[PDB]
């Protein structure tokens, strides 16, 4: 994901798959740590043939100094080892930037061929 | 296959089998012997461009390479100077010798033109009874610079090319001899199209000469003789006898310039077959295992650059005979 | 008159950069769906361009209702025009490029991120600064010596010399479709088990160089045909022009001196013309095609090597005239001993008769040590121009490396693309140097010709011939 | 191969008219700069024999100034 500078982060979604057994389950959400901030909700469940189920568990972030933080989901599940397993995400919040030099003399070389056509 | 290559060496060696040419450039040195010391400077700042010249491109690959990866700026600095450094100095090398060159084929110009001159005032009567004041000047202004028209760059290819032959094949004799072998196939069909190609434009150049001579007179009749031309209307008479000479010289142009597109055309093709061949045959040895890639690539480089050498020197070499025997009169 | 439209140029300047900067943005952004931000950029460039148009119009026609001042503000304000479509059009052309380009690898910042960049006031700036020096020449362009005297041998032969471009173009584009479509040699020879690979790349090598072979062939025969007919052309206008003149012409001006100049200076005027047109068209061509290269490199250190171009024939531009001069010495030294030579071998019994052949070849000689004196000079002037032209591109080079490794440590451009400019700028500097070299070339060329063409532009002192044929005289 | 990294368009010498060139297999690497790197080739063939060769070469161009200083 690639957010931008006071626009809202997109709502993230972590998948949990084909576990067993359903409870137990623990889902956190860490900014990368301290808890990502951002109203999080679970989903329901979603059984399969084999009998094992799934969740999302939905992250919605406040609005977004920082460059390269990263929004992670982390699973505690008793069938994981203590540390669980996680789901990481990169951020970008460089949606403005003031002009490169290539992109001012391409500029340049833009208006000449154009008023070069006229 | 053998059959094929008895009969293919046949036509070759019927193809190749002068001296009017060589006697004549035999004359032409002992014509520039005054100019040895200006010769012999030449050769000089020659040697030294070659010399500099194979020093710059190490330091310009430093550069490169500073540029690429990390980025010092002391080496970057030290590279440029050294690059720098052996630039101007190749630089200045080779201006001297461009201009001993020029200024050696302009000396044997004008004393081909006073020893011409001083001979045709020694013959008899009989001579300019028999000749036409119009013909003997166009030849004295004409094919004099014809026989010095090409030092100063066949002179300097031909003087580079001779320089690093040697050691380019001493080189791919040092990456493999069998390759090396290989790689003469070239020179029996360089040189029988440069000879077929010179013995045509020989001729031409001689023919041309004629037709030069023959224009001048009419042009010489025409502006000695105004006075008479001009009481008698027949000025445009004149302009339409001049303008059928220039017609023929302009054909006689067209045919050589046609030929010599033409055999530049056929010796492309064969430098384009020959290196195909030349790389079959590599990669072949190769995937036998009996080169590695690094010295077939060497090798290719050497060869194509010793093929280029030679193909050159055969031409330039070629060329000074013709302009040379072209002004036989 | 002039401060009417000052301030009619103020007021747009501000209005542009106060309602054009931030209103027309929003209001594309909320009629366009976000999902085309190049679409949303093309409306708003359209949109400035309009609203700047309209604008000028305006102003032109007010400024035309009053007469009474000066016309120089009319002309600056004719610029207004081609401004404007240049701030308007400048960055939706960039952004259509860029999106053509490559479908995969986007530059973006300029087409997404409309708002972002249009109403930000850095990008303003550099669009302003960017339209400014574009407009002015191009208004300069629209508004609008013995070399052209010189080149005007080439009239009737345009739609020849048309061809031969055409087949260097063609031969050029032959040659750079190689690496294009079999890439880097070692990508496809070193590869052991290669049938289907080496084979396809070999022939298709192979064939593309025999077209460009071909192509060159067909070119260089139709070159060599039409310089032959120029030529030919030339040296009979010549002798026509001096059979035109007048009875005492041909007193002044000696037998010798006239026929060396008409088979002669027209001769060596002709296969320099040959020679260096041939070597500038086609040099052009593949300069050209290096600058493209060098643009897709790095466009900013290709408009800094642009720029320094006339720095380094700043000096050619002022030897020309000597060496025109020099070579002018050298046609009349020649035609001197041409004379000498016509004259001698024309009474030959008389030369002999008094014994005086050694006087002959004294006066000959004489001449010949003039032309002597003077080769001596085109030898250190041809040492020197060489130097000069070597010196020249070496800087040019070091300057352009210098400038690229600054580039490089602020990280404006990364290393790659400036390796590929430097390899490429490289190529372009030498057929810098090529065109350096001809220069001299031409500037002598004009001095060989200089008496053909005073011969060909004089007016013959005589009055013209008359109509009257009576049947009965 | 270094070389290899850029395309050669013009000529390899400059003193060649177009017209006169050979249109090579292997463009930027045939190049007189490319193959005669005195650094490159003294580490990959020797001092000595590089020195030799071009000796030889220089030789055969006295030999040249001999036979015309006869004369």
């Amino acid at each position: 994901a690639r957010a931008a500078p006071g626009e809202a982060p997109p709502e993230l979604l972590c998948l949990v798959s084909h576990f067993y057994p359903s409870g137990g389950l623990e889902v956190e959400w860490e900014l990368r740590s301290q808890k990502a901030e951002g109203q999080r909700w679970l989903s329901a469940l979603r059984h399969h043939s084999d009998g094992s189920v799934s969740l999302s568990g939905h992250l919605q972030p406040p609005p977004v100094e920082q460059h390269g933080a990263r929004y992670a989901c982390r699973i505690h599940h008793p069938s994981l080892p203590a540390s669980g397993r996680s789901a990481e995400v990169t951020l970008e919040v460089a949606g403005l930037s003031g002009p490169s030099l290539e992109d001012s003399v391409g500029l340049f070389l833009s208006a000449f061929l154009l008023l070069g056509l006229f | 296959v053998g059959y094929g290559a008895a009969g293919l060496s046949w036509s070759l060696w019927a193809v190749l089998s002068q001296v009017n040419n060589k006697v004549l450039m035999w004359r032409l040195l002992k014509l520039s012997r005054p100019d040895l010391p200006l010769l012999v400077a030449a050769f000089f700042f020659l040697v030294l461009a070659v010399l500099g010249e194979t020093l710059i491109p190490h330091y310009s690959g430093r550069v490169i390479d500073i540029l690429g990866g990390d980025f010092d700026p002391h080496a970057f600095a030290s590279a440029i100077f050294f690059m720098c450094l052996f630039s101007f100095g190749s630089s200045l090398s080779a201006g001297c010798r461009g201009g001993c060159f020029t200024y050696t084929m302009s000396r044997i110009n004008l004393r081909i033109r006073e020893q011409l001159f001083s001979s045709l005032l020694r013959q008899d009567l009989g001579f300019f009874q028999e000749t036409k004041t119009g013909e003997l000047n166009s030849r004295l202004s004409s094919d004099t610079t014809l026989m010095s028209n090409w030092l100063p760059l066949n002179a300097n290819v031909l003087l580079r090319s001779l320089v690093k032959v040697v050691g380019l094949y001493g080189f791919m004799l040092s990456i493999s001899p069998r390759l090396t072998l290989l790689s003469l196939l070239h020179m029996p069909f360089t040189i029988a199209a440069e000879k077929v190609y010179n013995t045509r434009h020989q001729e031409v150049l001689r023919e041309i000469q004629d037709a030069v001579a023959r224009a001048g007179q009419v042009v010489r009749e025409a502006v000695g003789g105004l006075q008479t031309v001009r009481s008698f209307g027949a000025e445009e008479h004149e302009v339409c006898r001049y303008k059928e000479a220039l017609e023929q010289c302009r054909q006689l142009y067209w045919r050589r310039d046609l030929e010599r597109a033409l055999y530049l055309l056929v010796r492309r093709v064969l430098h384009l077959g020959v290196q195909m061949l030349m790389l079959s045959c590599g990669l072949q040895q190769m995937q036998d295992g009996e080169l590695t890639q690094g010295s077939l690539l060497s090798f290719m480089i050497y060869q194509e650059s010793v093929g280029s050498y030679v193909q050159t020197l055969v031409y330039i070499y070629g060329d000074m005979l013709s302009n040379v025997g072209a002004a036989e009169k | 008159g002039a401060s009417l439209a000052w301030l009619g140029t103020v007021l747009l300047l501000l209005a542009d950069w106060v309602l054009l900067r931030t209103a027309l943005p929003r209001i594309f952004s909320l009629l366009v769906p976000t999902a085309l931000p190049l679409l949303r950029v093309w409306a708003v460039g359209l949109s400035r361009w309009a609203v700047l148009w309209l604008g000028a119009c305006g102003v032109l026609r007010a400024t035309v209702g009053s007469k009474s001042e000066n016309a120089g503000a009319q002309g600056w304000l004719a610029a207004l025009k081609p401004l404007a479509a240049a701030l308007g059009l400048a960055l939706p052309g960039l952004a259509l490029f860029r999106e053509l380009i490559s479908w995969g690898a986007p530059g973006s910042a300029d087409s997404t991120r409309l708002l972002h960049w249009g109403s930000h006031p850095t990008a303003f700036v550099v669009s302003y600064a960017a339209a400014l020096p574009a407009a002015a020449l191009w208004h300069k362009l629209g508004s609008l010596n013995p070399v052209r005297r010189l080149l005007g041998c080439l009239g009737s032969e345009t739609r020849r010399l048309s061809l031969f471009l055409v087949l260097v173009v063609l031969s050029s584009l032959g040659e750079m479709a190689i690496p294009f479509f079999t890439g880097r040699l070692t990508d496809w020879i070193l590869q052991d088990g290669s049938a289907d690979t080496f084979t396809r790349n070999l022939t298709l090598m192979s064939i593309l160089t025999i077209a460009s072979a071909v192509l060159e062939f067909v070119g260089d025969g139709i070159y060599n045909n039409t310089m032959g007919h120029v030529h030919s052309h030339l040296q009979g206008e010549v002798f026509g022009a001096v059979l035109r003149q007048e009875t005492e012409f041909f007193q002044q001006n000696q037998t010798g001196n006239i026929m060396s100049r008409v088979t002669e200076d027209t001769s060596t005027l002709s296969d320099s013309l040959s020679e260096n047109l041939s070597l500038f068209l086609w040099y052009l061509v593949r300069g050209l095609c290096l600058l493209g290269i060098m643009l897709w490199g790095s466009v900013s250190l290709t408009m800094v090597t642009l720029i320094t171009l006339p720095l380094l024939f700043l000096l050619p531009k002022k030897v020309g005239k000597w060496y025109q001069l020099l070579e002018v010495q050298v046609r009349e030294s020649l035609a001197k001993s041409s004379q000498v030579a016509i004259e001698a071998l024309s009474a030959m019994p008389t030369v002999r008769s008094f014994a005086n052949e050694e006087g002959e070849a004294q006066k000959f000689r004489e001449k010949l040590q003039e032309i002597k004196t003077l080769n001596q000079k085109e030898a250190v002037a041809y040492a020197v121009n060489s130097w000069t032209t070597s010196i020249s591109c070496m800087l040019l080079k070091v300057g352009i490396l210098y400038i690229g490794g600054q580039l490089v440590t602020s990280g404006a451009v990364s290393s790659g693309n400036l390796v590929t400019f430097v390899l490429y700028q490289m190529q372009f500097t030498q057929a810098v140097e090529v065109l350096l070299s001809i220069y001299p070339r031409v500037q002598k060329a004009v001095g060989s010709s200089e008496k053909i063409f005073e011969y060909l532009d004089r007016t013959p002192r005589c009055p013209p011939s008359g109509l009257l044929t009576p049947l009965h005289l | 191969l270094t070389c290899q990294r850029v395309r050669r368009l013009l000529p390899c010498d400059l003193d060649i008219h177009p017209s006169h060139r050979l249109l090579t297999l292997m463009n930027n690497c045939v190049c007189d700069g490319a193959v005669w790197n005195a650094f490159r080739l003294i580490e990959r063939h020797g001092f000595f024999a590089v020195t030799l060769y071009l000796c030889c070469g220089i030789t055969l161009l006295v030999v040249i100034l001999a036979l015309l200083c006869s004369i």
